[PDB]
DNA sequence: TCGGATGTATATATCTGACACGTGCCTGGAGACTAGGGAGTAATCCCCTTGGCGGTTAAAACGCGGGGGACAGCGCGTACGTGCGTTTAAGCGGTGCTAGAGCTGTCTACGACCAATTGAGCGGCCTCGGCACCGGGATTCTCGA
DNA sequence: TCGAGAATCCCGGTGCCGAGGCCGCTCAATTGGTCGTAGACAGCTCTAGCACCGCTTAAACGCACGTACGCGCTGTCCCCCGCGTTTTAACCGCCAAGGGGATTACTCCCTAGTCTCCAGGCACGTGTCAGATATATACATCCGA
């Protein structure tokens, strides 16, 4: 299950272009994939811990907001 | 002769076009598959609400955009125009994220 | 069909909007964002006031703690204007009865 | 020295001031001449808001300069 | 023994935000043992002022773009273009906002 | 004319130190640093547990809240060892 | 008649005061009611953390052939361990100092 | 008594010593003024918070607890002075 | 004829010596005068406890040392050995300050 | 490539100020008992998540020519490091003084608690206008000459 | 310097769904009254923060000289960029099945509150030795010849 490869190169190019980059080297993609993997790992671990404490089986939208707020990355507009 | 643009014009056109709009940039289904695969390691047979996946996507895209902006600044400081992995590493080191 | 009641600051935000801009609407996502903003600010101010009251070994939260918390949290011009508005509102409430 | 103020009602009011005048003084003047209480009116000059704690001289209002008057509901 | 007609606490102070709801939330939020009779008025006034400022800026931005409704893009544009409001919401991401349209000077084409 | 009583954590820190290293002293400023560290960690854990209890519409904090707050705050290995110590202590206290 | 008193800390087999922790939890305005098991858990966790840090600092002090512990030893113990450094990433210790590292480029040829 | 022109008390060798502890090797001639500005901004923020903390308690002497609380408010907490 | 070291040796000697010790670097009385002068602008006729001044000095010194470390990294990244003000500006911009 | 000169680590004596320990006691923690509401448990309803099937079309993957950017090498001159003689003010050790922080009494005004009740605020329905979409033409750019 | 193509924006007609407003009703904010204690005010006591004065010596300052590095310029080579063609799977619409989230009622037991008793931890006082200084010496390291 190598689903990390689903983040195609043109998507990363679009993200960089919105960021304001004009020229991109050929080795940025692996670094970007690693960074995204680490970030998702941390956030999802916190959300799953909240869900486990709540004694449920489906993670809701609220505990994702709580996990994001814990790391000082508050999010607006999703029922906070 | 076929009409070609000099290397660089389409890049600026894309910059203007993509920082004018406010839509998402990653396809939904591959991201959902990645989220499920990552979350599988922590607890088996889980379920997700769609809004949770949407929130995760929004947060991830915002983080990546900010990181790329900082990387571009780092690249420009060194008298270059192309971003490179060492610029990302330096930005993450200064930000205090990487140990 | 039984449905639980949920509370929100929607009607008050709409009242303020119709007070400041006579002809302008608002969508649902903007309303959710404003609700989250109001809740976040309320939580921050209340927590700071509680901490400040605890530091001085007192058991009551008054307008003085709110004033000092506001002065501690907000930047300059916002703090000045907010302090003026709060003092005016408190005086108006006290004078009337 | 004379400033024109374009009001929201389509009427322009002429105010006699000095370059060293302060905003509380001009607010007293508009109180005297129209009676609209001071907290209700804001002035816009060159796209910049006029604040009470400054001097007309800081905002650089000169001869035949015009201002825009705006009104916001602030009951009691 | 004729109870007088009710008058909401927000009406006495000339406000719009509900004083009673704020008072109940302060009482039940485990902040302190007892709550004075002046704090909710101050809190309601401050919240009303901040909301009015944000809405004013967002409405100006929306009218600039020949539209009659406010969407999150207008809120983002209003917030990010004011230094004090930007400093207040330093670590907050707002959905469907986007980014401010800037381009580094050196990247521009020569001649 | 004696002063008032100031609480502290010095005695228990000294006992733990004598338990680990039986022949090592400690100066005053190190004791102040350790006191501040203990107080700060206590405050963090208690606040996290309070917020967690508030989220779930509950009106009491039990050992489960403390365990989950410890899991959230501390990194991996420290979290595992602290969880083991806490559950062992609670079981021993209940048994007697 | 009555029986002699035995402290709750003695019952749990710890070195930290359970009763003081219970009182601080009750008077700290954290919740309406406080359970009878939380103080034991909190005391155990605090004792574990204190023991770990003290062991590392004592080892650092013994390295420098000294009998007492000074704040520099605490700084060295904290900064040379990964998880402890992560836990205290935004804390400055008075009289601490720094770690002796030099970038390789600046070294003489 | 009113004081004036005391920012220059931070001499050049002091900044050089701080840089040497920081690991630097070669220093340009324009670093000192920038460092003087940065330190001034930092102290201005911290003292601003501390004075408010002191003023809420109707006191007239700034205490170490006020400084500790002001530092903690900005996410740079300090160990070794109490609290 | 007098014995002279090449440019660079004494710098490394100072680096080692000042990374081995822990004492403060900025003098006391100038710092106290600076603190009083800065605090004069907020409320006149104020008095200070000595421990407050000591804490302020400790925090300021730690902040400056960390900033200089980051500045050295920024200067090294661009194939250079001498630090320059633009390095400080870039470090402060990236850190998240205005 | 050796050898002289300088700075640092090693070993010994010594005397002080902080660390470790013994007492008195008094306030906070422990033992015993009640009462009352918070939470666990069993049962019911139905909403939203998971799964599959077909098309259709836009987005991704592959390949190719080439121009512009990354990088190595070299010459120059200027700013910065090192050392020396001179001048300045920080640091230590006392001496006086008083503003102000900390503690003790007391006494009242303010906030918690309870019963009756009534109007503010929330959920369901619907209806039409503001915005999204498609087609067309004027405009503003780029890149060859 | 100038001119032929592409991409973008302004304008007009049209259709759809969600934003604004209207009813109905139930729960929470008001009004009125009582009672207990939290804190505001006034007085007293003792500490530590401010001011000053003198002397010593270490640190800051200014100056001369030499050299190593920051920077501009030139050349090479290769690797991303723009564009065309083929492949594929994302998305949209529809249809089924049922697990798990969300209420509701009931009952036992866990914690708050009160009283009585006593011992553990804190402030105070005292001794003595761990280590910070001073002195002398051996060794590691740097720059020239």
């Amino acid at each position: 299950r190598d689903n990390i490869q689903g983040i195609t190169k043109p998507a990363i190019r679009r993200l960089a272009r919105r960021g304001g980059v004009k020229r991109i080297s050929g080795l940025i993609y692996e670094e970007t994939r690693g960074v995204l993997k680490v970030f998702l790992e941390n956030v999802i671990r916190d959300a799953v811990t909240y869900t486990e404490h709540a004694k449920r089986k489906t993670v809701t939208a609220m505990d994702v907001v709580y996990a994001l707020k814990r790391q000082g990355r508050t999010l607006y507009g999703f029922g906070g | 002769k076929p009409h070609r643009y000099r290397p660089g014009t389409v890049a600026l056109r894309e910059i203007r076009r993509y920082q004018k709009s406010t839509e998402l940039l990653i396809r939904k289904l591959p991201f959902q598959r990645l989220v499920r695969e990552i979350a599988q390691d922590f607890k088996t047979d889980l379920r997700f609400q769609s809004s949770a996946v949407m929130a995760l996507q929004e947060a991830s895209e915002a983080y990546l955009v900010a990181l790329f902006e900082d990387t571009n600044l780092c690249a420009i400081h060194a008298k270059r125009v192309t971003i490179m992995p060492k610029d990302i590493q330096l930005a993450r080191r200064i930000r205090g994220e990487r140990a | 069909r039984r449905k639980t009641r949920k509370e929100s600051y929607a009607i008050y935000v709409y009242k303020v909007l119709k007070q400041v801009h006579p002809d302008t609407g608002i969508s649902s996502k903007a309303m959710s964002i404003m609700n989250s903003f109001v809740n976040d600010v309320f939580e921050r101010i209340a927590g700071e006031a509680s901490r400040l009251a605890h530091y001085n070994k007192r058991s009551t939260i008054t307008s003085r703690e709110i004033q000092t918390a506001v002065r501690l949290l907000l930047p300059g011009e916002l703090a000045k204007h907010a302090v003026s508005e709060g003092t005016k509102a408190v005086t108006c409430y006290t004078s009337a009865k | 020295m004379q400033i024109f103020v374009k009001t929201l009602t389509g009427k322009t009011i002429t105010l006699e001031v000095e370059p060293s005048d302060t905003i509380e003084n001009v607010k007293a003047k508009i109180q005297d001449k129209e009676g609209i209480p001071p907290d209700q009116q804001r002035l816009i000059f060159a796209g910049k808001q006029l604040e009470d704690g400054r001097t007309l001289s800081d905002y650089n209002i000169q001869k035949e300069s015009t201002l825009h008057l705006v009104l916001r509901l602030r009951g009691c | 023994k004729t109870r007088a007609k009710a008058k909401t606490r927000s009406s006495r102070a000339g406000l719009q935000f509900p004083v009673g709801r704020v008072h109940r939330l302060l009482r039940k939020g485990n902040y302190a043992e007892r709550v004075g009779a002046g704090a909710p008025v101050y809190l309601a006034a401050v919240l009303e002022y901040l909301t009015a400022e944000i809405l004013e800026l967002a409405g100006n931005a929306a009218r600039d773009n020949k539209k009659t409704r406010i969407i999150p893009r207008h809120l983002q544009l209003a917030v990010r273009n004011d230094e004090e409001l930007n400093k207040l919401l330093g670590r907050v991401t707002i959905a469907q906002g986007g980014v401010l349209p800037n381009i580094q000077s050196v990247l521009l084409p020569k001649k």
